[PDB]
């Protein structure tokens, strides 16, 4: 089974600053690697699909970026409301498999 | 109007069972890829099951053989049969039709079975 | 050199496979295809096997799937009937065809004999060859 | 050793009848990394005589390899080919990255990726129609719950081995095609257990006084017994 | 009830390959890799090993 590993685990920035977290893959994906974003108590809401797309009505600051097996994720600049914990997940070979996730919180 | 509702999670003693049900709106489950994943307290997302929309099954390692998964097409329904139930087993049971191309990425909101 | 060919089948109607052979004046062709026949096929005065290369006798039979062609060629100076006389017809064809026939038709004077399940009496030479018969029912 | 191979979706069938099959081309070819048979063996095929094989020829990932075999599932098995349970034949595959593969990615080959059920074995579905994934009728038209069936591999050489293209040949066992069943040399003036084309026995082959016709093979005696034998491959009477 | 697991008994085997048929009431335990092709295994499994 594919074993996703997310850096960092924890993250704290200031509003308006560049904030990139990575997922290596065990093994090669291609490209098919989602991210999701989970405020607290609701469910995960899928911002980027296919490791660079953007999801329809996601906003601009966040991208998506990588191929094979190391992939990024980055927030242009720091939104209060973007405090949330934010997971990739591969899809394409089974299981389906998470990375161990991302909190992010305001300075 | 799209959404997925959903319920069934409680209180379970162990080596029990207990039905999930998710209700959708908006679209068919029976020509679907959809799915459950379950989150345990304080912890990441897990995979639990996913059926095609041919009708294949497929189950993660740890609930392989305890759990199944099915569909109603009259009540456009979305269904996980947990047998053998365990004490870690328990989480919030998110439904949701699973990404396949662009804007059709749902889930549900999530329910909370306890195994106690 | 008037006659050209023959059809073999049950309905001749790109329904079902049916054997086709036909002599194009220096080619010997047969083919087994669903052909799609005309109601009068002559000519200008899913295929599962195809082969490309006076008097005239054939022998055109079907057992056990397999099509036996026996023929001879003789010279002849007659016009209104068979020649009265003796001879044997060698083994040209055995096709595996597999198809089993019901009718055939001709492509263009001639003549159709039928075949009955009798007894006969064959004459070999020193020379292997059949000289003389006898029917044991006649 | 085709140039060109078909997406899976629209699998090529070839009908192989009334010829010798020259296994040993196949099974003594180390170019091959998938080859698997079901209910043959591989070097006991040129022994076995059946009334048709079916060579079907595709492209898939080498992820899914592995889906093509009996009781298999998966977006390839299910919706594009399927092989069914009882199947009496050969798997053959090999990757093939060097020649399906484009720098900028090739997109000539496709899989079917939604169908409302399964196909049967050895079904080849080619439709285009958009899939109604919705309640709301498509029309033919795309859009939200209205896709294209089908999906373009993105086949490029940096691809992982389970993400490059593997071509594949699925040989099916159905009498016109035989194993070669070669032959030895043969000696005169001493007590050999021969077999002829069809017939077998026992005794010295010596050679002969008679004239065989063209067209005949084996001689006989008056009562009933074999006398002489056309050799099948010179032509001369023993 | 007795040789079947859930996650699937391996302990008991089969014979797969045999340079010849047994004969009557003989016994074979012999573990020597079966040379499926033409090149030599040498006790080392692999391709038609
Ligand atoms: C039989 O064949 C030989 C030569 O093969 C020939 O000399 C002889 O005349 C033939 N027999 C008859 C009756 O013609
Ligand atoms: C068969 O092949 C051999 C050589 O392999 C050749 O000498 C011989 O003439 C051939 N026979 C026929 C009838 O073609």
């Amino acid at each position: 089974a594919i074993r996703m590993t997310q850096s960092p685990s924890s993250l704290s920035a200031s509003v308006g600053d560049r904030v990139t977290i990575t997922c290596q893959a065990s093994q090669d994906i291609s490209n098919y690697l989602n991210w999701y974003q989970q405020k607290p108590g609701k469910a995960p809401k899928l911002l980027i699909y296919d490791a660079s797309n953007l999801e329809t009505g996601v906003p601009s600051r966040f991208s998506g970026s990588g191929s094979g097996t190391d992939f990024t994720f980055t927030i242009s600049s720091l939104q209060p409301e973007d405090i949330a914990t934010y997971y990739c997940q591969q899809y394409d070979n089974l299981p389906v498999t998470f990375g161990g996730g991302t909190k992010v919180d305001i300075k | 109007e799209v959404q997925l509702l959903e319920s069934g999670g409680g209180l379970i003693q162990p080596g029990g069972s207990l039905r999930l049900s998710c209700a959708a709106s908006g679209f068919t489950v029976s020509s679907n890829y959809m799915s459950w994943v379950r989150q345990a307290p304080g912890k990441g997302l897990e995979w639990v099951s996913v059926i095609y929309s041919g009708g294949s099954t497929y189950y993660a390692d740890s609930v392989k053989g305890r759990f199944t998964i099915s569909r109603d097409n009259s009540k456009n329904t979305l269904y996980l049969q947990m047998n053998s139930l365990r004490a870690e087993d328990t989480a919030v049971y998110y439904c949701a039709r699973d990404h396949v191309r662009p804007g059709m990425n749902i889930w549900g909101q999530g329910t909370m079975v306890t195994v106690s | 050199n008037i006659i050209r060919g023959w059809i073999f089948g049950t309905t001749l109607d790109s329904k079902t496979q049916s054997l086709l052979i036909v002599n194009n004046a220096t080619n010997v062709v047969i083919k087994v295809c669903e052909f799609q026949f005309c109601n009068d096929p002559f000519l200008g005065v899913n295929c599962t096997f195809e082969y490309v290369s006076n008097l005239r006798e054939f022998v055109f039979k079907n057992i056990d799937g397999y099509f036996k062609i026996y023929s001879k060629h003789t010279p002849i100076n007659l016009v209104r009937d068979l020649p009265q006389g003796f001879s044997a017809l060698e083994p040209l064809v055995d096709l595996p065809i597999g198809i089993n026939i019901t009718r055939f038709q001709t492509l263009l004077a001639y003549y159709v004999g039928y075949l009955q399940p009798r007894t006969f009496l064959l004459k070999y030479n020193e020379n292997g060859t059949i000289t003389d018969a006898v029917d044991c029912a006649l | 050793n085709a140039t060109r191979f078909a997406s899976v979706y629209a699998w090529n069938r070839k009908r192989i009848s009334n010829c010798v099959a020259d296994y040993s081309v196949l099974y003594n070819s180390a170019s091959f990394s998938t080859f698997k048979c079901y209910g043959v063996s591989p070097t006991k095929l040129n022994d076995l005589c059946f009334t048709n094989v079916y060579a079907d020829s595709f492209v898939i990932r080498g992820d899914e390899v592995r889906q093509i075999a009996p009781g298999q599932t998966g977006k390839i098995a299910d919706y594009n080919y399927k092989l069914p349970d009882d199947f009496t034949g050969c798997v053959i595959a090999w990757n093939s990255n060097n020649l399906d593969s484009k720098v900028g990615g090739n997109y000539n080959y496709l899989y079917r990726l939604f169908r409302k059920s399964n196909l049967k074995p050895f079904e080849r579905d080619i439709s285009t129609e958009i899939y109604q994934a919705g309640s709301t009728p498509c029309n033919g038209v795309e859009g939200f719950n209205c896709y294209f069936p089908l999906q373009s591999y993105g086949f490029q050489p940096t691809n992982g081995v389970g993400y490059q293209p593997y071509r594949v040949v699925v040989l099916s066992f159905e009498a016109t095609v035989c194993g070669p069943k070669k032959s030895t040399n043969l000696v005169k003036n001493k007590c050999v257990n021969f077999n002829f084309n069809g017939l077998t026995g026992t005794g010295v082959l010596t050679e002969s006084n008679k004239k065989f016709l063209p067209f005949q093979q084996f001689g006989r005696d008056i009562a009933d017994t074999t006398d002489a034998v056309r050799d099948p491959q010179t032509l001369e009477i023993l």
